């Protein structure tokens, strides 16, 4: 009956109280995961909507639990998964750096500056920041076992795994250096697909290690078949040893006494075809990804073969990297450098209750098995976070050898160097730009409150001494409140995790900044 | 300062239809309560004089016995405690056969004393530890207690006087005639190898004529009329097939392919050529009763019919196995004609109708074979279904007689002497399991007692006078059932036995279900929610 | 054992993993005829999943993880109020897996707490659909790469 | 109030000191339950199922997870127990009461104000040195049967009453013995479990040889076989049809009957072969052939064999063919392209036992079997249940055992003796986690308080006893059960698993910092 120039079910709101809404949404964000900073953080239980329990202090791990309405919060949300995926660490840094440099951004939107300007300002001055982190930067040679296990450890050191420093960062720097890879000139480390880790709950911590080849959760798929190969010569299949119905349409049609029987007979010699094809190249092991038939068991074992069956793709191509093997489906066409050679040992154990094969022994493999066992579940989920953490940090180093100092220095001296920039401006953005320049200051007062040392004169004491000439390193020492040179200290991490937090944090400010308005509640059109 | 919150830990984390009961008065008196209340439910069946109870299940079913397992079966009983002793009963069922009501009696008593002490103030564990002392002395006492054997098992006098305690608890006023029958089937199977089968007993209800008009019929009888036009035959040669009777078809799949018209001119002639053929073959060998487990097609029905063959159809694989049993023939898998050695042979097979039924009758002359059949008559299905429960008892009591010949006197004289004993045993030894002891001989005294009541005089002057009798040393003295007053009498003269490994193995499970139920401490029950099978 | 489904947990640690931009939420129906022409719209080929309720959240979150892992079917959820059925219903018939698809019932099962238990988890209820045949039978993107597709001017050297 | 339930209005959220509050309510409510489970004078639990199921149990991960419970923490203390359950298979009501105690200790000194980290720095701390004195006062010994036999024991007594814990020590000690091979490691699947639900628990026993819940399903093949060849088979004896669709196609009754005739060839083939076979093998009477199958076996098949004198069993289990491989002796075989009397098995004994409805084989009398199995025999469906889980705690115990080449003394005295030595050690760590310390040996003390508590006795007096006793002499003196004196457990024969205490530090440890840690939780995941 109304004329309804829109539809009823839409909600439209504009206006200053627009902006208003949005920076509050990203500093409540913010403060979700305020006090999950620093080396003396606290973990948090999330309950998952599906009866799990998440007991994490990472940030992206909690905001991904977070079923929010307010769009600013999605936008949040969605910013602490960029920098996660594009970097893998810093994850808590770059949400709570977006909340204060909006928050800073708020103080000029209540004055009659127009958005436009903060965010002409903000861009320059994330041209400044960096600029000042490129400069503030030290080089870092690669093949010191020692600089890299240190800054692994840096990395992890605000982890529940940061407990078993050393074992944690042995295991992450050998994952990724025996990962790292090369082909036709093209340079790869590839942690997603290789570079599994597989945890089994139960045992004690320090009994984690990673690998030299893979493991999985497969049992031989007959008795009789051999459990431990010295030197196996592994082969890898796609196709399925059975014998399947063609893709046309193949009735046959029998009037013959002896058809019925020639059929038979027929199938079990294609089987006996196909099982002599892969003996002929003189095998230990087999893996294939599709069902073996038991008529093809008997015939490899004819032959002392090993057979595994139903194996994933992805652990099928592991396997290949780590053995030096290559996947082939048609086993006629089995060349003899698709023999994996280079696996130094196979082994079928038992640990719990189920069967586990280890090919644990490979020459210079290309992929691996981190294997974690834990006191539960939730506990080795927790571990193999910070495990990913640690294996991105490594790969960030390994790609730009580049470093610099940590525990809220960075920030301070980038802080210190717009404030001095900004002497200069003489214009009207001068304000904005010193505002977010300070905002940054954040990032160490997180980190006192957290320590539970005084906010106030330790921020102070420290904007006091990065004042001076050669202090560009000072910081906070996370788990006592002392103003520390971090070159003694030795926190450092990567200089791409410090400009991907500073470019996320001030591109979301510049895109909630130019927001002021919301329509809202109209249909998908599908 | 209106409500009481749940207290702090576990009572708050319980889920909103779970129960938790913890503690001695919460958990182990309500268990022996409800124990209590089943035993009272079910004390009224025992005994000659036991009374039937009318039970309707919930699919409407009408049920009306005094078996204490069939009348435990049909109630649907919920408290856990209970159907750890109707766990109990039943186990008793079926390791033995006759003895459930004891087994529940005895476990009730049994739980009801166990409470009196630990109302006294003795501890559970002292409950339990006099409990298992006290059964392993009446399980060393009850062979002492052997009155006299089966010493023959042949004998169609002595298996029936034999049978007739078992049967005379079920169905008090006529167990001599059932006692005769059912010892006459029971002779009939159980040959020279000792190996009885209680299987090998089939009973055959068919309304009519008042259960006086059964009988026994060493063969066997299907409620069902033959496919054929012949009726009766006086020299059967069954030969029995497993296949259905009609000419076999492959197992992928037929197609009749025509390619020219003489193929389908001649094909319905040469197929059922084929079929007379076959069945020409089957009767070159004499065979005139073909019974079969399959379907039979109608050519193969007219050619049968032609060659003056009987043909029977009988649809249970179970049916079948026990006609090739009674019979001595092999159920072929193929309509090929059956060898010598496989031919059924039985003296006479015949259709008759018997009240208003159409059965068909595989006799036998020879009071012989490996099955043998109880036709019974009666008024109402009720109560052939109560007779064929009494002859079931009486089927496994020979079973347990062909295991062991050791018979106890009944009618209460063994659970008196028992209990005399138990308690002049548990006297001498010292410590805290002497009231535990005591307790366990007294609850033999409720086997007596449910007895005198049920037969409607004074339990108290029963057990007084058993016990007196007892003191001069006649251990083979129980109540008079055929009395209006207060009587005892001895228990061997009359023949009121009953078998040795029924008495142990039903206090053995008594005394194991009554000490389980003490050993629970706390029930976390969860919400009943569904669950209907 | 292969009647213990040993694939089960292994399809789980799967389905754990949904998606890289969250996994949504099962859409809510607030109107009587929001339910009638949602039910009208889409093709006749698509599936439309509808739960009824006032054992509840455990299988809503297995719509959920389902969803997410199935982006084909358009799992949905209603309240029994809003459709105002009739006192045993809204009493003893809540948990209730509607199925449509081309606005005629496929799947008609209610009380389903009774045959798919109170614990199960998405997988068992994924199996549940399966073995009916009701569910239909992927690497992921950076982002997106299509906007428009209308103009077919895309590349010519004419002399 | 919240910023969660800012973002969302439907959030439940627990902050502060209200997550360290709930946490430790669940811990102390579980510990509560559990209390009473622990030692073998414990009360026994019966946990009645929806659907009603009676299930007597006093194994602490059984008790787990048959309560009614839906809290987060508890679902926690659930996942570690299950953990140490399946690695260790025994020490989950201990691993609960640690967990309990160790929170309820450092909560007294979180509630005056004390930082949750300091308390688990000191926890740190003295898990290492517990470790430490853990391995010192091992005890290193060859294990023979008795050793075996006391930890057997020191396991079962818990788990079920005297006679019957006597019975299982012997069966799982010797079934352990039987099939262990020496440097190996052992394979607890070659110890199948069979339940029998006819004779008295104490019936159960040890069968040197393998128990199958099937029998021949021929009315006509024996029933008893005296010298036994076993042909472990994996061959699909009964009819299958063309993979690609074959049909049939005749133009007469004649032509009908070839074929069917003819379509039987192929199994046929393989019927032929094993009785040829065992026409070979046995060309008399008085040696009986058995073939286990796999797969089915048709009727016509089955007529076939026993036509000559040979049972034949059908539908066999997979682990069935290792282990009737490992003890008969044979080759499992997946065809009969090329079989001989060398892939035959022996048996000096099989033959069938029916059960009301159920037929059970047994193939006893082996050379020397590499797998046995045990038979569980009650007269309950829960009397089995109960035996099988005290059968599987005592077999792991056994198993863990053996692994170790040492064994720890029980009945309490190693934690009393660790508590000793993180006291005396506390001065050494600096700074406030003395007092995580003090909570982490006031927390290991709680076995012996709940055994000496469960036996009724006195909890402090007989724990000073205790640790009076074991400072004035040094000797790793236990609660006693039946007086509350000191008793020094190794002379006694209380024995416990090593491994099971060290999994118990170092996950108790492990789940305790981490709940400590929290600072408060969250459910928003809805809307
Ligand atoms: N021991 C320490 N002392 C002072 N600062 C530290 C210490 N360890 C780490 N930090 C600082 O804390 C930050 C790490 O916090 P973290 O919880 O890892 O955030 P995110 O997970 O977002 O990276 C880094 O910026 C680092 O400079
Ligand atoms: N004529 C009799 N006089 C006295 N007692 C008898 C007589 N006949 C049977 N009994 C007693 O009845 C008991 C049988 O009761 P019954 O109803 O069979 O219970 P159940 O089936 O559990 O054995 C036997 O113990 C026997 O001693
Ligand atoms: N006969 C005994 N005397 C004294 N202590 C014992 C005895 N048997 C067992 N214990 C003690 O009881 C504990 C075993 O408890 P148990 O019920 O097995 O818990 P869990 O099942 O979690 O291991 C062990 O620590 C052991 O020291
Ligand atoms: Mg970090
Ligand atoms: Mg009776
Ligand atoms: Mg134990």
């Amino acid at each position: 009956r109304p004329v309804l120039v829109l539809s009823q079910n839409t909600k439209r709101e504009s206006g200053r109280k627009v902006q208003s809404g949005n920076i509050n949404a990203a500093k409540t964000i913010a403060d979700i995961i305020r006090t999950c900073l620093g080396p003396k953080s606290m973990m948090k239980m999330l309950l998952d909507p599906m009866g799990g329990i998440v007991m994490t202090n990472d940030g992206n791990a909690i905001l991904r639990e977070i079923q929010v309405q307010h769009p600013a919060a999605k936008s949040m949300i969605e910013i602490s998964r960029t920098q996660d995926e594009e970097v893998g660490d810093g994850t808590t840094s770059v949400i709570i750096l977006a909340g204060e440099m909006l928050s800073v951004a708020e103080h000029f939107l209540e004055q009659q500056m127009h958005p436009t300007v903060v965010i002409s300002a903000y861009r320059k001055a994330l041209d400044d920041m960096i600029s000042t982190l490129k400069k503030i930067s030290i080089p870092v040679d690669i093949s010191d076992s020692d600089m890299m296990l240190n800054i692994i450890n840096s990395s992890i050191t605000t982890k529940a795994i940061s407990r078993w420093s050393s074992l944690a960062c042995n295991i992450a720097l050998d994952a990724v250096k025996m990962v790292q890879f090369e082909e036709n000139g093209r340079k790869e480390i590839d942690i997603k697909k290789y570079a599994r880790v597989e945890k089994i709950p139960g045992g004690i911590i320090e009994d984690s290690c990673v690998l030299r080849g893979v493991m999985i959760n497969k049992d031989v798929t007959h008795p009789r078949m051999r459990r431990y190969i010295k030197n196996p010569r592994i082969v890898l299949l796609d196709s399925s040893l059975e014998y399947k119905k063609g893709e046309s349409q193949t009735d046959i049609e029998i009037t013959r006494e002896e058809d019925f029987t020639r059929i038979l007979q027929m199938e079990e010699e294609y089987i006996q075809q196909l099982c002599e094809d892969i003996i002929q190249l003189k095998p230990d092991v087999v893996i294939t990804e599709k069902g073996i038939s038991d008529l093809a068991q008997h015939y490899l074992m004819r032959a002392n073969i090993t057979a595994i069956r139903r194996v994933r793709k992805t652990d099928n191509n592991r396997i290949a990297r780590a053995c030096g093997a290559r996947i082939v489906s048609r086993p006629e066409e089995l060349r003899e450098d698709d023999v994996g050679t280079g696996a130094g040992l196979l082994e079928i154990k038992k640990i719990g209750d189920e069967y586990f094969t280890f090919i644990t022994d490979c020459k210079d493999p290309k992929a691996c098995t981190i294997l974690l066992r834990g006191a539960s579940k939730e506990i080795l989920s927790e571990v193999e976070r910070n495990l990913q953490d640690a294996m991105q940090v490594c790969r960030n180093v390994l790609l730009d050898p580049q470093l610099v100092p940590g525990g809220g220095a960075s920030e301070m001296a980038v802080a210190h160097a717009l404030t001095e920039k900004s002497k200069a401006m003489t214009g009207v953005e001068q304000w904005p730009y010193r505002a977010v320049a300070q905002a940054l200051e954040v990032i160490p007062r997180t980190l006192i409150q957290n320590c539970g040392a005084s906010t106030i004169r330790l921020l102070t004491s420290l904007r006091a001494k990065h004042t001076q000439e050669n202090c560009e390193t000072w910081g906070v020492n996370g788990e006592t409140g002392t103003l520390v040179d971090m070159k003694e200290l030795g926190i450092w991490e990567p200089l791409a995790v410090k400009l991907q937090t500073y470019k996320t944090a001030v591109e979301t400010a510049v895109l909630l900044l130019r927001i002021d308005d919301i329509v809202s509640g109209h249909k998908k059109k599908g | 300062a209106l409500h009481v919150p749940k207290a702090p830990g576990f009572a708050q984390m319980l889920k909103e239809g779970a129960k938790h009961f913890s503690g001695l008065e919460e958990a182990v008196y309500r268990n022996i309560q409800a124990c209590k209340e089943l035993a009272q439910t079910t004390r009224t069946a025992y005994g000659p004089n036991g009374m039937n109870k009318m039970v309707i299940n919930h699919l409407e079913k009408l049920f009306v016995t005094n078996d204490a397992a069939t009348i435990l079966r049909e109630l649907e009983v919920q408290h856990p405690a209970a159907k750890m002793i109707v766990m109990a009963s039943h186990m008793q069922e079926q390791e033995v056969g006759d003895g459930t009501n004891f087994v529940l009696v005895f476990a009730g008593a049994l739980l009801e004393l166990a409470e009196e002490l630990l109302r006294i103030g003795l501890s559970v564990s002292e409950v339990i530890e006099g409990y298992e002392i006290a059964c392993r002395k009446a399980h060393e006492i009850l062979p002492n207690l052997v009155c006299c054997s089966a010493k023959n098992l042949r004998d169609i006098d002595e298996v029936s006087s034999l049978l007739r305690t078992s049967i005379m608890s079920k169905q008090y006023g006529n167990e001599v005639f059932l006692a005769k029958l059912i010892a006459q089937a029971c002779v009939s199977i159980f040959p020279d190898s000792g190996h009885f089968n209680v299987d090998n007993i089939r009973v055959c209800k068919i309304l009519g004529s008042g259960i006086s008009s059964s009988s026994v019929l060493h063969g066997m009888v299907f409620k069902k009329e033959t496919e054929g036009d012949v009726t009766s035959v006086k020299d059967a040669k069954i030969a029995v097939y497993s296949c259905p009777f009609d000419g076999m078809i492959t197992e992928t799949k037929g197609t009749v392919l025509i390619k020219t018209a003489e193929e389908l001119m001649n094909f319905s002639k040469g197929e059922e050529n084929l079929m007379d053929a076959q069945v020409k073959a089957i009767a070159d060998t004499g065979a005139n009763v073909v019974v079969t487990g399959g379907k039979v097609a109608d050519m193969a029905l007219h050619y049968a019919n032609k060659y003056n063959i009987m043909l029977v159809r009988l649809n249970s694989k179970w049916d079948l196995r026990r006609l090739c049993k009674t019979v001595g023939a092999t159920a072929l898998p193929r309509l090929t004609p059956p060898v010598l050695e496989e031919m059924g042979h039985c003296d006479s097979v015949y259709l008759s109708e018997v009240g208003d039924t159409q059965v068909v009758v595989f006799k036998h002359e020879k009071e012989d074979g490996a099955i043998s059949t109880i036709v019974l008559r009666g008024s109402t299905d009720n109560l052939m279904d109560d007779i064929e429960r009494a002859v079931d008892d009486g089927v496994n009591t020979f079973k347990v007689l062909t295991r062991d010949k050791r018979l106890v006197p009944g009618g209460g004289a063994t659970e008196i002497e028992l209990a005399k004993q138990i308690t002049s045993y548990g006297e001498t030894c010292p410590g805290l399991e002497q009231y535990a002891i005591k307790k366990f001989a007294e609850a033999f005294e409720a086997i007596p007692r449910a007895l005198a009541e049920n037969s409607g005089v004074k339990a108290n002057e029963v057990i007084s006078k058993l016990y007196a009798v007892h003191q001069e040393g006649n251990k083979n003295v129980g109540l008079d059932i055929e009395a209006e007053v207060p009587a005892v009498k001895d228990m061997l003269e009359a023949g009121i036995l009953d078998t040795y490994l029924g008495k142990y193995w039903a206090i053995k499970l008594a005394t194991n279900a009554a000490v389980t139920v003490l050993r629970v401490d706390q029930i976390i029950m969860a919400k009943p929610a569904g669950g209907p099978k | 054992f292969l009647q213990q489904y040993r694939k089960q947990r292994m399809e789980e640690m799967r389905q754990q993993l949904h998606k890289g931009p969250q996994f949504k939420q099962v859409f809510e129906i607030s109107s009587g005829e929001g339910f009638l022409d949602m039910i009208d719209k889409e093709q006749k080929s698509i599936v439309i999943m509808v739960h009824i309720y006032e054992g509840t959240e455990a299988m809503n979150g297995c719509m959920i993880c389902l969803a997410a892992e199935y982006p084909a079917v358009k799992f949905c959820k209603v309240k029994s109020s809003v459709i105002g059925a009739s006192s045993q219903f809204t009493r003893n018939a809540l948990p209730a897996l509607l199925i449509y698809k081309g606005g005629e019932l496929i799947g008609n099962f209610v009380r389903v707490t009774d045959q798919l238990g109170d614990d199960f988890f998405a997988v068992d209820l994924e199996a549940f659909l399966q073995e009916f045949g009701l569910l239909p039978e992927l690497v992921l993107t950076s982002v997106r790469n299509s906007a428009t597709c209308h103009s077919e001017d895309s590349d010519l050297e004419i002399d | 109030m919240a910023a969660v339930k800012t973002l969302n209005p439907k959030a439940e959220v627990a902050r502060a000191q209200a997550a360290l509050a709930v946490n430790i309510s669940a811990a102390r409510g579980l510990q509560d339950v559990l209390r009473t489970n622990l030692g073998p004078k414990g009360t026994m639990k019966m946990l009645v199922s929806g659907a009603g199921d009676i299930k007597l149990t006093k194994d602490g991960n059984v008790l787990l997870h048959e309560m009614q419970i839906q809290h987060p923490t508890a679902s926690l203390i659930a996942k570690v127990a299950t953990a140490q359950d399946d690695i260790t298979g025994d020490g989950t009501t201990s691993n609960v009461l640690i967990i309990g105690e160790l929170l309820k200790q450092a909560d007294l000194y979180i509630s005056e104000g004390l930082h949750p980290r300091i308390i688990t720095e000191g926890f740190e701390a003295a898990k290492e040195k517990a470790l430490q004195f853990l391995e010192e006062v091992k005890v290193s010994r060859e294990m023979d049967r008795e050793t075996l036999i006391d930890v057997a024991r020191t396991s079962l007594r818990t788990k079920v009453h005297a006679e019957l814990a006597d019975v299982l020590t012997e069966a799982v000690v010797d079934s352990i013995l039987a099939i262990k091979k020496q440097d190996e490691p052992i394979d607890l699947f070659m110890i199948e479990i069979m339940e029998m639900k006819h004779k008295s628990e104490t019936d159960t026993s040890l069968i040197r040889g393998l128990v199958l819940d099937h029998g021949a399903r021929h009315p006509d093949m024996k029933k008893r076989v005296e010298d036994a060849y076993i042909l472990t088979c994996n061959v699909s004896l009964e009819y299958e049809k063309t993979e690609v669709n074959s049909g049939f196609f005749y133009k007469s009754a004649e032509e009908r009957e070839k074929l069917v005739k003819a379509e039987r060839k192929f199994i046929e083939d393989r019927v032929k072969k094993i009785i040829e076979l065992k026409r070979k093998v046995c060309g008399d009477s008085d040696k009986g052939f058995v073939v286990i199958n796999q797969k089915g076996i048709d009727p016509f098949s089955l007529d076939a064999l026993s036509k000559e004198g040979i049972v034949a069993l059908r539908r066999a289990k997979r682990r069935n063919m290792e282990r009737l491989t490992l003890a008969c002796g044979g080759v499992a075989l997946n065809s009969f392209d090329d079989l001989s009397p060398d892939c035959l098995g022996h048996a000096g004994l099989v033959y069938e036992y029916t059960l009301g409805e159920e037929k059970f084989t047994f193939i006893e009398k082996c050379n020397n079997p590499r797998s046995v199995t045990l038979l569980i025999k009650g007269p309950n469906k829960h009397t089995l249940t109960q035996i099988k889980d005290a059968v599987r705690d005592g077999l792991r115990a056994v198993k863990n055992a053996i692994d170790d080449g040492c064994v720890v003394p029980g009945a309490g005295a190693v934690e009393v003796a660790m508590a000793e030595a993180l006291i005396k050690h506390k001065p050494s760590v600096k700074g406030r986690a003395q007092l995580g310390v003090q909570a982490f040996a006031d927390a290991l003390l709680i076995i012996p308080k709940v055994l000496a508590q469960n036996s009724g006795f006195d909890l402090q007096e007989t724990l000073v006893k205790i640790q009076a006793e074991h400072s004035e002499s040094g000797q790793l003196v236990g609660v006693d059960l039946n007086t509350g004196e000191p008793m020094v457990a190794a002379e006694v024969g209380v024995w416990d698993n090593y491994c099971v205490k060290k999994q118990l530090l170092h996950s108790c440890t492990v789940i305790a910092t981490n709940i400590l840690l929290v600072d408060e939780i969250m459910r928003a995941g809805m809307s």
